[PDB]
């Protein structure tokens, strides 16, 4: 399957928005920088940064920084929305040559490209279609994802639809979270 | 009875306050017909377990 449903990508030619989530000598998973709380923060999905290892470092083509003491905004314990928004400085977001790239309003079908691989210098893309569910939290989409890409985004020619946080059914569909919903409406100024 | 709380309260989320509340798409997600998910704009009520405080994760 690798490298008939996934494309190898040019490391420095990747999207300025997506990082890598290393922990010591594996990846953790993936995420993106994008506004939620109002400044600027890193997205990613829960286990990553909470169930899984403890993240050491953050990985975008080659170019690694260490993961210090970050504010976390909100991270939803539950497993079907599965995310997890850190607080990172701006003087780290340079320092790997990340953009913020702003999540829109999903469609009932639009085209998406999932970026992942092992490690940000060995990245490989796969393509699909997103779609939305009758819950206004849940995505569905086709794109060919492989082990350890939990946190990609789903990105589409006019921005962020929404983030990949596991699959409906093995082989056939897979699931994201729809983040416009849980930014502009579950999301609180409070916490 | 089932009436929504002023915000002179602390805290008050029941579902009633979100069965109507957003009234264009309120959600709908229910499971083991205790537990049940509800969105809104103004709300974040999201229990599908037997205490609907949060005791699963």
């Amino acid at each position: 399957v690798l490298g008939s449903f996934y494309s190898p990508v040019k490391a420095g030619d990747e999207p300025a928005s997506l990082v890598a989530i290393k922990s010591g000598p594996t990846t953790i998973g993936f995420g993106c920088r994008t506004k939620i709380d109002g400044e600027d923060c890193l997205l990613t999905a829960h286990h990553v940064w909470c169930n899984s290892m403890r993240p050491t470092g953050l990985a975008k083509a080659g170019k690694q920084v260490s993961v210090e003491d970050w504010e976390i905004s909100m991270s939803s314990s539950d497993k079907m929305l599965d995310f997890a928004i850190v607080r990172v400085p701006t003087h780290v977001w340079s320092k790997l040559g990340v953009k913020s790239t702003p999540l829109v309003c999903p469609s009932s079908k639009d085209v998406i490209t999932c970026y992942g691989g092992s490690s940000s210098d060995c990245l490989m893309s796969g393509v699909g279609s997103s779609s939305t569910s009758e819950f206004t939290w849940k995505l569905t989409h086709t794109c060919p994802t492989a082990a350890g890409w939990s946190g990609t985004p789903l990105y589409s020619s006019r921005g962020v639809v929404g983030m990949h946080v596991g699959f409906e059914e093995i082989g056939k569909l897979n699931r994201g979270v729809n983040m416009f919903y849980v930014a502009n409406y579950l999301l609180r100024s409070n916490e | 009875g089932s009436m929504t709380l002023p915000p002179e309260l602390s805290i008050i989320e029941i579902p009633f306050d979100d069965v109507e509340t957003r009234s264009y798409e309120f959600i709908e997600v229910e499971i083991k017909g205790r537990g049940k998910a509800k969105l809104g704009k103004r709300e974040f009520a999201w229990i599908p377990e037997s205490g609907k405080y949060w005791a699963d994760e």
